[PDB]
DNA sequence: TCCGCGTCAGACTCGTTTATAGCATACGTGAG
DNA sequence: CTCACGTATGCTATAATGTGCTGACGCGG
C-alpha cells in the first residue's frame, strides 16, 4: 500500500445498525499511523498508531 | 473365495464373524499345523479358512466343539 | 506399526517367524501426552479394573 | 497395565512430589566438555536416569549384571536410558504462584469460585493492591481491595485484627480459608426467597461447581502452585546435530528461566532485600511458569531466539498440532509406501499394479520367514544380504509371499470410507502404481501426476479384514446412495455406446443372423456395420418363481453392435438392456440391475467385460476431435444483433426514468440469460441431429455422428453446458462477488476470444480456483465436526421392537417430482401395518425390509405416505437397531450389527460438499443460471389445489395472492398429488381454487424481481411517521416534476427517526381508518428498507393493488458456496436473526396489552387454565387474526422456523424432517443424492441430551442436564418401582456443542477446545471409562465396533464376573 | 490498566527519594554500623542507577527485568562494601559492582550449554581483535590469522570460535521429526541381534561341553561376570596356555559352522 | 471486547545474530 | 600424598540516579 492518505469505509461488518463509519488512514514510509474514524454516533475519533 | 467373499459371507452372515471365524481357523493351521480340509492348491490360509466356510465345514459353533474334544481328550491324558 | 515400542519389534519377529500375530501395547505418544498433562499440574491417572 | 478407566483431578503439591525424584535446583543443562549431564541440573542423572543404557555417570558399574545398583560415587541408577523418559522431577517456588489454566480459561475457576472478579485477583497478582483476607470487624469484609495507601489507613486505625495480603499468598489464603459446605448452603437459601431469571444461571452454576468440587475432592488451595513438576529429559531432548551443534527443545529454556527467578527469590529472601525487589521478583517468577505452562494467555508470549514464542507444555497439547490431532488421531506408519499412480486397463477390478522393487521393500519380513523355512538363508543378516544383492531365487519367493496377499491403496483426500480399498496386488516392471480404471471414480483418481499409498496389512486378521471388508470387489455401491460407485467412464462410455448406436441401412441392412456369434463373425469379417439394423435371434434367460433359469428364444429387431453385447451379458438379464443406444446412464442401471437379480460375483465379471470392450471398440471406432467437429449455429449472429439492439434501448430508457440498478441489472441478465439458451438450442438442434443420410433410396434424418455430439451424448465427458462454450456462445460470467458481469460473452471458443473478452473472463476463473484452495477448509472443517459428533453411533441391537416413525411423504417440489416416495423409502423397514388403500386387509408387515420388489407393489397400488422406522425414534440406548436404520446402502442388505454408521453418515454427508466445492469450480468459468420464475405453466391437465393461502381479488376480476406460504397442486381424476408450484406473495393467479385446466395453460403470472407490498382494502392512501430525509428520501423530476419515495432503513437512517416505523396507512373519504374485513385491525403496511414508492399521498387506492416495490436482488450464484453455509447452520441448530413465532399451548386466544404498537398477544387455552403471555414487536405482522383454536406450533409470524421452537412444541419426527428436507433442498441444487438416514443419524446425535424438571430417585432437582438415554433407563426403573416422577425435555444441541457435551473427556479434549475440557474435567474430578471410538484409537485399543464389537462384547460381559 | 511487571516496577523506583551527598554519608555510617532503615532507603534511592545500567546492556542477551534484578544484587553489595570515610562518591563505586554482577550473570545463565567465564573471557579478547582485522582487512577475521595476532595456537582458537556456535532449537522450523533418535535399533536390526542370541545358546549345545564352558563363562553368556584370562583359568584349574588352547579349538569348531551355514559369515565381506 | 474455530496428505531448499575488563584469592576434585 | 588444573567468587572509588514495535481476516458465542 502506497504512503500517502486513504479513506476508506466498514461496510457495515460493525453494528447491525448497519452503519457505514467512514475512515482516514494516514501511511507515511516511516512513522506512527495517524487514524481518524467515525463512530455510529457521528463523533470524530483520532487513534494514534 | 479367491475373488470375492460372498458366498462364505452368505453361509455365516456377519462380515465381522465371518472374520474372526476364518482368522481363528487360518491360526490353527498357521500354528497347530491343522490339515486343511480341502486340497491346499497352493493357496494362503486365508483363503483356505473361507473355502472352509463356503463349503459350511468350518463355523464358529463347528470350532468350538472340536476344541472341547481335544480339550478334554487332552484333561483324559494328564489325568 | 507407529509408536508402540515392543509391539514392533515382537511383531518382526513373528513376521519372520512367520506367526502373523499382533501381541498390541501401548503407544508411545500417549505415555508422552500424560507426562505433558502431569507437566501441568494435571493429576491424571490410569484407574485399574 | 490393562485398565478400566482414566481419571483427572487437581494435582496436590504433594502428589506432585510424588512423582518426583528430586529438586532439580540449577538451570545447567550438561557439561561443556565431558557432554554429561550437571549436578542437580536439568538433564541430572541423579534424577532422571542415566545416560546410557545399565551404566552409572562415573562409569564404576557397567552392564546388564548391575541392576538397579545406584552408585554411592555419582548417584546415578543403573537401568536402561528408557527411565529418563518416565521419571520426572520438581521445583520448590519460593513464592505461590497461579495455575494460568484456572485462572485465565474462560470462565475461570478461581474467580468463579471466589464469586471475585478477574480483574480484582490480576491487581493483587502483580502486586498493584491488598485485599482483605478476614476482619472479625466487619469495617472491612472480604474480599475488599485496598491500593497502597487504602492499606496505610487501616493499618493505624484498627490493624492487627484484620487480615489482608498481597500476591498469590493472598489468594492461596483465600482459597484455604472458604468454606464449600457453608457457602453451599447459603448460596441455597438465596434461590428460594428470590430467584432472579438470569442470575438462577449463575448461582445455580456456583452451586453446581461447590458441588462438584467437593465430589471430586479437589481442594481449592491446589489452584495455586507450590511445587511446579519437571518433564522428562528425553520428552525436551538436547541433542547434538551432526555438524557438532547441538539442538534442544523450548521447554528447556522455559525451565532456565523459572529455576533461575526461584532462585534469585531464595537469594533476595536470604539477604533480607527491600520489598519492592522482592515483588519484581514474584512478579517475574509468576510470569516465568505463566509462559512455562501457556505462553501467550497471560499476553505477550515470550519470543526466543528468532522472534518467534517459546512453544509451552500447553501448545504441545493443544494445537490441531498439538499430540491429539497429529500424533494420537493419526500417525505415520511402517510398510507405507507410496508413488505415482498409472492405467492398468488390463487389470481385473480386484488387482492392482504394485512395482517389484517398491514390494520387495514392503514385505522384507515376509520374504526373511519364507527364505529361513526353504533353508536357502543360513540366518537374518544372511537373508538381507541376498536381498540388497536382489539376486534371482529372491524375486521368485517375493512372488510366492504376494499370492494371495491384500495390499491396501489409499488416496488423499480420504473423503470417504472408499478412499481406502483392498487390492490383490500383481508384480511389474517399473516404478508406477497400476490403478483399475472402475475404482477411479471413488478415489477421484485422474492419471495427470497423482499419488497413491500402499499400506500391507500385517496379520492374518488384518488380511482377513481387508479381503472381505475393504476389497474393492466387495464395496461397489456407494455408502451414502444406493447406487453403485463403480462405474464406467470416458472411453469405455464411448466405445459402448458406438457399439449400440445405430445409423441408416450401412453395410448389411436387414440381414438375418444365427445368434451374436453371426453377428460378431461378420463385423470382424467386415461384411456388417456396428450400426446395421439387423434382426438377429437372441437366447435370453430369465429367473423363474424359484432359483431355476428359464430360458426364451425370439427374434429381435436390434443392431449388430448391440448382439455382440448381448454374449458380454449375463444370463437372467433382458436383451431390452443392451437394444437402447447405451450411454453411461443406461450402463448404470445395468449394473445396478445385475447386482439385485444375479449377485455380487456376475456383476464384478460383468462389469470387468464392460470396461475391456468398452475400450476395445472405443480404439476400433478411433473417434477423436477436430475442429470441424465444433460447429457454429448459422444463426447465431442474428440472435445477438436482436439481442444486443434490445439491451441498448433499455440502457437508454435508463437514463430516462424507468429502472434502478437492481432492475435494469435483472432485465439485462434476463435477456442475455435467454439467448444464451436460443443460440445453444440452435447448435444443439444443427449437432444433435441434422444427419441427412440417403436410406435405401431417398432422404431421411437420423441423429448426428458427430464426435462431440456423440461425447456429450453418452455421458462420456464434457456436458451440454460445455460444448455451449466450445460451439455456441460462452455466456454471461460472473465475478468472485458471486454478481455477473452485465456484458456476456458473445463469442466461442472455436471463434476465439478477444483481449477484452479473455480478461473479463479471468475474473470468474481466478475466482473459481480460490475457491478450491479456500473453501475446501470449510467443507472439510464441517466433515470433522460432524464426525465426531457421530462417532460414538453403532448398530448395538438386531430389533428394538419399536412401533414409532417418522411419516416420509414424495418429495414432489417444481412439478416433475424431485425424488419419489418409493426410492425414499427402499431399503427402509417399514411400520404401523401399512396396507394398500382398501382398509380391510394387510399388505405389508410390521417388522420387514423393504426390497425392490416390495417397492414395485407399492408403485401399482399408489401408496402416497408410509410411517418407516427411523433412527432418531429408535429406542436402543447407546446405540441403534438394525431395523430402525434398514438396508446398508453400501451392501445392498440389512445392516450388519456392529457397523460404524456415525461415521459412515457423517463421511458421506461431509463427502459431496468437499468434492463440488473443487469440482464445480475449476471446471466451470461462466455462471449459466436462468431466474425467469415469472409464469407457473402446469404441464397436465387438472384441477388447481390451493393450500394455504389468503388472496383478495382485484379490480381486473383476478385472484392476487397475500399469503407468504402458498403451494399450487395439480391434483388429477382419482385425487392423487402429482406436481406443486410454489405460488409466491404478489401473485395474480388465472384461475381460483378448484377450477380445471388444460395441458400447457399458464395459471399465475408473477414479476420475479420486486416482492410488491399487496393493500387488502380499499380507500385513500396515508403517510404515517414518512418524514422525508429522518425516515425517507425525496428525489424529483423534470418538466413537470415526478417525485419518487424511498424508505431509508435505520442502517442509513439518522438518530431521530429511529424509533419511527414507516408505514402506508389505509383511510377513506372522510380521512377514517378503514378495517381489514370482519377484524378490529386498522389497514396499515409497514415498509422495509428501500420500499420505493412511486405514486405520492392522497392517491385513491382499489384493493389488490401493488403500494411498494422493494427490490429483490438475487446476487447469489448457483454454487455450493452458498448452499454449505446454509448447511453448516442446519446442522449447527441456529436460530435464523427473525425467528417466526408459534403457538407453545393449543387453546382459544384474544388481545390483552399494547406497549404502544407491540403486540402482547395472550394465550388462555380451553382445559389448561394458566395463561401464555408474550410480547411481540409493533412491526411484526401476523398471520393469524383473533379468536381461534390454534393447536401447537401454529405460525403467527413470517419468517423462517428456529428447529429448536419446532422440537420443543411439535416433537421429534418434525424438526427431524426440518433438518433432512432443508439440508436437501441444497444437496439437491447441486445434483448431489445423499440418503435421508444418514442426515437422521446425526440429527440424533444432535438430540442426545434433554433438561429435567423435578426430582427422582436420584439426583435430578431443577435444570440439570443429561443425556436421554440414561434419564430413560431410570424412568424404566422408577415406572416398575415407583419413586418421584420426572418430567424431562429434549434438548437440541448443534453439532460443535453436542460433540463438546459427550460424558467422555478424550474425545471433547480430541475436538477442539483442549485446555477448557482439561480444566473442567479436571476441577469435576472426571472419570472417562473409554466406551467411544475415538478414545479407544488415542490409547491404540480395538475399536468398539466392526471386528471390534464381538471381542468389545466379550469385555463387557467379562466385567460381570472375572 | 498498568498490568505490566516492567511498568509496575518502574513506577514504585519512581516514588522513592534521591539522596544528596551529606545525606548519603549520614545513611552510609549508619549502614555500616547496621541500620535496617539505612540499607533499606540507600538501596531504594539508587535503584534509579541500577536501571540504567540495565537499560544501557539492552538487547545483548538478557532482558531488561532480568539484569534489573542481577544488577539490584551489585547494589547490595556496594551497600555492604561502601566506604564513607572516603570522600569519593557512592554512584562512582556502585557503578563498578552493578555492571560487574549483571555481565557476570550475562555471562553464565544466556547459554543454554552453562559456558565457564575462563573461556568466555578469552573468546571476549578473540572477538576484539576480530573487529580490529575486519576494519583494515576489508574482509572477515580467519581463525589462523586471528591466531597469528595474538601469538597462540590455532586449535586453542578454533575450540573458542566452535563453543560461540548457538544452539538451534528443536521446535522451531518441525526439526525435531526429521532427526531420528540414534540410541534406538530399528526392529530390523534387534531382530537381527535375537537370531544371534538365540543361535549361540544352540552353538553352547553343539561343539565340547569343555571349550563351551569357557566361552560361556569368560564372555558372561549364560554366566554373569565377564570372567577375563586368569580367572577363568582358575576356576576350570586350567593353565595360561590351556587358555589359548581351548580358545583355538572353539575357533575351529566355529570354522566348521561356517563351511555349513556360512553363507552367512562370508557376506560379512562387503 | 475476547476467544474459539478455519481439509488432508505429499516434494525440495535454506537456516541456526550479539555483546562483555582483567586479575587475585577461594573451592574442590583428579592424577601421578 | 601433594600439586596442578579447572572452576568460582572477589574487588575496582571523578560523577553518572525515569523506561520505551508493527499494525489489516471473519464468523459465532
Ligand atoms: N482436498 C483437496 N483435494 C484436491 C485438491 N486439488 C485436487 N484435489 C483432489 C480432488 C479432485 C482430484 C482431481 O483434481 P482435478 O483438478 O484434476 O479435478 P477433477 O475432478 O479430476 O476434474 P477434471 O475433469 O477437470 O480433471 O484431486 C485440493 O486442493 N484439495
Ligand atoms: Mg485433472
Ligand atoms: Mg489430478
Ligand atoms: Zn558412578
Amino acid at each position: 500500500r502506497s504512503p500517502g492518505v486513504f479513506f476508506d469505509s466498514d461496510k457495515g461488518k460493525t453494528h447491525s445498525s448497519g452503519k457505514v463509519l467512514y475512515n482516514a488512514r494516514i501511511i507515511p514510509y516511516r512513522g506512527s499511523w495517524l487514524d481518524f474514524e467515525f463512530d455510529p454516533k457521528d463523533n470524530l475519533f483520532v487513534r494514534i498508531d | 473365495a479367491r475373488v470375492t467373499v460372498q458366498d462364505a459371507v452368505e453361509k455365516i452372515g456377519n462380515r465381522f464373524d465371518l472374520v474372526l471365524v476364518a482368522a481363528r481357523r487360518a491360526r490353527q493351521m498357521q500354528v497347530g499345523g491343522k490339515d486343511p480340509l480341502v486340497p491346499e492348491e497352493n493357496d494362503k490360509t486365508t483363503v483356505i479358512a473361507l473355502r472352509e466356510i463356503e463349503e459350511g465345514l468350518i463355523n464358529n459353533q463347528i470350532l468350538d466343539v472340536r476344541e472341547r474334544q481335544e480339550q478334554q481328550e487332552q484333561e483324559a491324558a494328564e489325568l | 506399526k507407529s509408536d508402540d515400542v515392543n509391539g514392533r519389534t515382537k511383531m518382526y519377529k513373528n513376521i519372520v517367524d512367520g506367526n502373523h500375530q499382533m501381541e498390541p501395547g501401548m503407544p508411545e505418544s500417549f505415555n508422552v501426552l500424560l507426562k505433558e498433562i502431569r507437566s501441568l499440574g494435571i493429576n491424571i491417572e490410569l484407574e485399574d479394573e | 497395565e490393562e485398565f478400566d478407566a482414566i481419571k483427572i483431578a487437581l494435582a496436590s503439591p504433594d502428589m506432585i512430589r510424588s512423582w518426583s525424584f528430586g529438586e532439580v535446583k540449577k538451570p545447567e543443562t550438561i557439561n561443556y566438555r565431558t557432554f554429561k549431564p550437571e549436578r542437580d541440573g536439568l538433564f541430572c542423572a541423579r534424577i532422571f536416569g542415566p545416560v546410557k543404557d545399565y551404566e552409572c555417570l562415573c562409569g564404576k558399574y557397567k552392564r546388564l549384571k548391575h541392576r538397579g545398583v545406584i552408585c554411592e560415587k555419582c548417584g546415578v541408577e543403573v537401568t536402561q536410558t528408557k527411565v529418563r523418559r518416565e521419571r520426572m522431577g520438581h521445583i520448590e517456588l519460593a513464592s505461590p504462584t497461579a495455575h494460568i489454566w484456572f485462572l485465565k480459561s474462560l470462565p475461570s475457576r478461581i474467580g468463579l469460585l471466589l464469586d471475585m472478579p478477574l480483574r480484582d485477583i490480576e491487581r493483587v497478582l502483580y502486586f498493584e493492591s491488598y485485599v482483605v483476607i478476614e476482619g472479625g470487624m466487619t469495617n472491612l469484609e472480604r474480599q475488599q481491595i485496598l491500593t497502597e495507601e487504602q492499606y496505610l489507613d487501616a493499618l493505624e486505625e484498627f490493624g492487627d485484627e484484620f487480615d489482608a495480603k498481597m500476591g498469590a499468598e493472598a489468594i492461596q489464603a483465600l482459597l484455604k480459608s472458604m468454606d464449600l459446605e457453608q457457602e453451599c448452603e447459603q448460596l441455597r437459601e438465596e434461590l428460594n426467597e428470590t430467584n432472579s431469571e438470569t442470575k438462577r444461571k449463575k448461582l445455580t452454576k456456583r452451586i453446581k461447581l461447590l458441588e462438584a468440587f467437593v465430589q471430586s475432592g479437589n481442594k481449592p488451595e491446589w489452584m495455586i502452585l507450590t511445587v511446579l513438576p519437571v518433564l522428562p529429559p528425553d520428552l525436551r531432548p538436547l541433542v547434538p546435530l551432526d555438524g557438532g551443534r547441538f539442538a534442544t527443545s523450548d521447554l528447556n529454556d522455559l525451565y532456565r528461566r523459572v529455576i533461575n527467578r526461584n532462585n534469585r527469590l531464595k537469594r533476595l529472601l536470604d539477604l533480607a532485600a527491600p520489598d519492592i525487589i522482592v515483588r519484581n521478583e514474584k512478579r517475574m517468577l509468576q510470569e516465568a511458569v505463566d509462559a512455562l505452562l501457556d505462553n501467550g494467555r497471560r499476553g505477550r508470549a515470550i519470543t526466543g531466539s528468532n522472534k518467534r514464542p517459546l512453544k509451552s507444555l500447553a501448545d504441545m497439547i493443544k494445537g490441531k498440532q498439538g499430540r491429539f490431532r497429529q500424533n494420537l488421531l493419526g500417525k505415520r506408519v511402517d510398510y507405507s509406501g507410496r508413488s505415482v499412480i498409472t492405467v492398468g486397463p488390463y487389470l481385473r477390478l480386484h488387482q492392482c499394479g504394485l512395482p517389484k522393487k517398491m514390494a520387495l521393500e514392503l514385505f522384507k519380513p515376509f520374504i526373511y520367514g519364507k527364505l529361513e523355512l526353504r533353508g536357502l538363508a543360513t540366518t537374518i543378516k544372511a537373508a538381507k544380504k541376498m536381498v540388497e544383492r536382489e539376486e534371482a531365487v529372491v524375486w521368485d519367493i517375493l512372488d510366492e509371499v504376494i499370492r494371495e496377499h491384500p495390499v491396501l491403496l489409499n488416496r488423499a483426500p480420504t473423503l470417504h470410507r472408499l478412499g481406502i480399498q483392498a487390492f490383490e496386488p500383481v508384480l511389474i516392471e517399473g516404478k508406477a502404481i497400476q490403478l483399475h480404471p472402475l475404482v477411479c471414480a471413488a478415489y477421484n483418481a485422474d492419471f495427470d501426476g497423482d499419488q497413491m499409498a500402499v499400506h500391507v496389512p500385517l496379520t492374518l486378521e488384518a488380511q482377513l479384514e481387508a479381503r472381505a471388508l475393504m476389497m474393492s470387489t466387495n464395496n461397489i455401491l456407494s455408502p451414502a446412495n444406493g447406487e453403485p460407485i463403480i462405474v464406467p467412464s470416458q472411453d469405455v462410455v464411448l466405445g459402448l455406446y458406438y457399439m449400440t448406436r445405430d445409423c441408416v441401412n450401412a453395410k448389411g441392412e436387414g440381414m438375418v443372423l444365427t445368434g451374436p456369434k453371426e453377428a460378431e463373425r461378420l463385423y470382424r469379417s467386415g461384411l456388417a456395420s456396428l450400426h446395421a439394423r439387423v434382426k438377429v435371434r437372441i437366447t435370453e434367460y430369465e429367473k423363474d418363481a424359484n432359483g431355476e433359469l428359464v430360458a426364451k428364444t425370439s427374434l429381435k429387431d436390434t443392431t449388430v453392435g448391440r448382439a455382440i453385447l448381448w454374449m458380454i451379458v449375463p444370463k437372467g438379464l433382458p436383451y431390452s438392456i443392451v437394444n437402447q443406444a447405451l450411454g453411461k446412464k443406461a450402463i448404470s442401471k445395468m449394473l445396478n440391475t445385475c447386482y439385485r437379480i444375479l449377485g455380487l460375483k456376475p456383476t464384478v465379471i460383468f462389469a470387468d467385460q464392460i470396461m475391456y470392450t468398452g475400450f476395445a471398440y472405443a480404439a476400433r471406432s478411433g473417434a477423436s476431435v477436430g475442429i470441424d467437429d465444433m460447429v457454429i449455429p448459422e444463426k447465431k449472429h442474428e440472435i445477438i444483433s436482436e439481442a444486443e439492439a434490445e439491451v441498448a434501448e433499455i440502457q437508454e430508457q435508463f437514463q430516462s426514468g424507468l429502472v434502478t440498478a437492481g432492475e435494469r441489472y435483472n432485465k439485462v441478465i434476463d435477456i442475455w440469460a435467454a439467448a444464451n439458451d436460443r443460440v445453444s438450442k440452435a447448435m444443439m438442434d444443427n449437432l444433435q441431429t441434422e444427419t441427412v443420410i440417403n436410406r435405401d433410396g431417398q432422404e431421411e434424418k437420423q441423429v448426428s455422428f458427430n464426435s462431440i455430439y456423440m461425447m456429450a451424448d453418452s455421458g462420456a465427458r464434457g456436458s451440454a453446458a460445455q460444448i455451449r462454450q466450445l460451439a455456441g456462445m460462452r455466456g454471461l460470467m460472473a465475478k468472485p462477488d458471486g454478481s455477473i458481469i452485465e456484458t456476456p460473452i458473445t463469442a466461442n471458443f472455436r471463434e476465439g476470444l478477444n483481449v477484452l473478452q479473455y480478461f473479463i473472463s479471468t475474473h470468474g476463473a481466478r475466482k473459481g480456483l480460490a475457491d478450491t484452495a479456500l473453501k475446501t477448509a470449510n467443507s472439510g472443517y464441517l466433515t470433522r465436526r460432524l464426525v465426531d459428533v457421530a462417532q460414538d453411533l453403532v448398530v448395538t441391537e438386531d430389533d428394538c421392537g419399536t412401533h414409532e416413525g417418522i411419516m416420509m411423504t414424495p418429495v414432489i417440489e417444481g412439478g416433475d417430482v424431485k425424488e419419489p416416495l418409493r426410492d425414499r423409502v427402499l431399503g427402509r423397514v417399514t411400520a404401523e401395518d401399512v396396507l394398500k388403500p382398501g382398509t380391510a386387509d394387510i399388505l405389508v408387515p410390521r417388522n420387514t425390509l423393504l426390497h425392490e420388489q416390495w417397492c414395485d407393489l407399492l408403485e401399482e397400488n399408489s401408496v402416497d405416505a408410509v410411517k418407516v422406522r427411523s433412527v432418531v425414534s429408535c429406542d436402543t440406548d447407546f446405540g441403534v437397531c438394525a431395523h430402525c436404520y434398514g438396508r446398508d446402502l453400501a451392501r445392498g442388505h440389512i445392516i450388519n450389527k456392529g457397523e460404524a454408521i456415525g461415521v459412515i453418515a457423517a463421511q458421506s454427508i461431509g463427502e459431496p460438499g468437499t468434492q463440488l466445492t473443487m469440482r464445480t469450480f475449476h471446471i466451470g468459468g461462466a455462471a449459466s443460471r436462468a431466474a425467469a420464475e415469472s409464469s407457473i405453466q402446469v404441464k397436465n391437465k387438472g384441477s388447481i389445489k390451493l393450500s394455504n393461502v389468503k388472496s383478495v381479488v382485484n379490480s381486473s376480476g383476478k385472484l392476487v395472492i397475500t399469503s407468504r406460504n402458498t403451494e399450487l397442486k395439480l391434483i388429477d381424476e382419482f385425487g392423487r398429488t402429482k406436481e406443486s408450484y410454489k405460488v409466491p406473495y404478489g401473485a395474480v393467479l388465472a384461475k381460483g381454487d378448484g377450477e380445471q385446466v388444460a395441458g400447457g395453460e399458464t395459471v399465475a403470472n408473477w414479476d420475479p424481481h420486486t416482492m410488491p407490498v399487496i393493500t387488502e382494502v380499499s380507500g385513500f392512501v396515508r403517510f404515517t411517521d414518512m418524514i422525508d430525509g429522518q425516515t425517507i428520501t425525496r428525489q424529483t423530476d423534470e418538466l413537470t416534476g415526478l417525485s419518487s419515495l424511498v424508505v431509508l432503513d435505520s442502517a442509513e437512517r439518522t438518530a431521530g427517526g429511529k424509533d419511527l416505523r414507516p408505514a402506508l396507512k389505509i383511510v377513506d373519504a372522510q380521512g377514517n381508518d378503514v378495517l381489514i374485513p370482519g377484524t378490529d385491525m386498522p389497514a396499515q403496511y409497514f415498509l422495509p428498507g428501500k420500499a420505493i414508492v412511486q405514486l405520492e399521498d392522497g392517491v385513491q387506492i382499489s384493493s389488490g393493488d401493488t403500494l411498494a416495490r422493494i427490490p429483490q436482488e438475487s446476487g447469489g450464484t448457483k454454487d455450493i458456496t452458498g448452499g454449505l453455509p446454509r448447511v453448516a447452520d442446519l446442522f449447527e441448530a441456529r436460530r435464523p436473526k427473525e425467528p417466526a413465532i408459534l403457538a407453545e399451548i393449543s387453546g382459544i386466544v384474544s388481545f390483552g396489552k399494547e406497549t404502544k404498537g407491540k403486540r402482547r398477544l395472550v394465550i388462555t387455552p380451553v382445559d389448561g387454565s394458566d395463561p401464555y403471555e408474550e410480547m411481540i414487536p409493533k412491526w411484526r405482522q401476523l398471520n393469524v387474526f383473533e379468536g381461534e383454536r390454534v393447536e401447537r406450533g401454529d405460525v403467527i409470524s413470517d419468517g423462517p422456523e428456529a428447529p429448536h421452537d419446532i422440537l420443543r412444541l411439535r416433537g421429534v419426527h418434525a424438526v427431524t424432517r426440518y433438518i433432512v428436507n432443508e439440508v436437501q433442498d441444497v444437496y439437491r441444487l447441486q445434483g448431489v443424492k445423499i440418503n435421508d438416514k444418514h442426515i437422521e443419524v446425526i440429527v440424533r446425535q444432535m438430540l442426545r441430551k434433554a433438561t429435567i424438571v423435578n426430582a427422582g430417585s436420584s439426583d435430578f432437582l431443577e435444570g440439570e442436564q443429561v443425556e436421554y438415554s440414561r434419564v430413560k433407563i431410570a424412568n424404566r426403573e422408577l415406572e416398575a418401582n415407583g419413586k418421584v416422577g420426572a418430567t424431562y425435555s429434549r434438548d437440541l444441541l448443534g453439532i460443535t456443542k453436542a460433540s463438546l457435551a459427550t460424558e467422555s473427556f478424550i474425545s471433547a479434549a480430541s475436538f477442539q477446545e483442549t485446555t477448557r475440557v482439561l480444566t473442567e474435567a479436571a476441577v469435576a474430578g472426571k472419570r472417562d471409562e473409554l466406551r467411544g471410538l475415538k478414545e479407544n484409537v488415542i490409547v491404540g485399543r480395538l475399536i468398539p465396533a466392526g471386528t471390534g464389537y464381538a471381542y468389545h462384547q466379550d469385555r463387557m460381559r467379562r466385567r460381570a464376573a472375572g | 490498566r498498568v498490568l505490566d511487571a516492567t511498568q509496575l516496577y518502574l513506577g514504585e523506583i519512581g516514588y522513592s527519594p534521591l539522596l544528596t551527598a551529606e545525606e548519603e554519608v549520614y545513611f552510609a555510617r549508619r549502614a555500616l554500623r547496621g541500620d535496617v532503615a539505612s540499607r533499606r532507603r540507600m538501596i531504594e534511592s539508587n535503584l534509579r542507577l541500577v536501571v540504567k545500567i540495565a537499560r544501557r546492556y539492552g538487547n545483548r542477551g538478557l532482558a531488561l527485568l532480568d539484569l534489573i534484578e542481577e544488577g539490584n544484587l551489585g547494589l547490595i553489595r556496594a551497600v555492604e562494601k561502601f566506604d564513607p570515610e572516603r570522600g569519593f562518591r557512592f554512584s562512582t563505586y556502585a557503578t563498578w559492582w552493578i555492571r560487574q554482577t549483571i555481565e557476570r550473570a550475562i555471562m553464565n545463565q544466556t547459554r543454554t550449554i552453562r559456558l565457564p567465564i575462563h573461556i568466555v573471557k578469552e573468546l571476549n579478547v578473540y572477538l576484539r581483535t576480530a573487529r580490529e582485522l575486519s576494519h583494515k582487512l576489508d574482509h572477515e577475521p580467519s581463525a589462523e590469522e586471528i591466531a597469528e595476532q595474538l601469538d597462540k595456537p590455532v586449535d586453542d582458537v578454533s575450540r573458542m570460535l566452535r563453543l560461540n556456535e548457538r544452539i538451534t532449537s528443536v521446535d522451531t522450523p518441525a526439526l525435531l521429526d526429521i532427526l531420528a533418535d540414534e540410541k534406538e535399533n530399528g526392529p530390523e536390526d534387534t531382530t537381527q541381534d535375537d537370531d544371534m542370541k538365540q543361535s549361540i545358546v544352540k552353538w553352547l549345545f553343539e561343539l565340547n561341553a569343555k571349550q563351551r564352558e569357557v566361552l560361556a563363562r569368560r564372555f558372561g553368556l549364560l554366566g554373569y561376570e565377564a570372567a577375563t584370562l586368569e580367572d577363568v583359568g582358575r576356576e576350570i584349574g586350567l593353565t595360561r596356555e590351556r587358555v589359548r588352547q581351548i580358545q583355538v579349538e572353539g575357533l575351529r569348531r566355529l570354522r566348521e559352522i561356517l563351511q555349513t551355514q556360512g553363507l552367512n559369515i562370508e557376506a560379512l565381506f562387503l
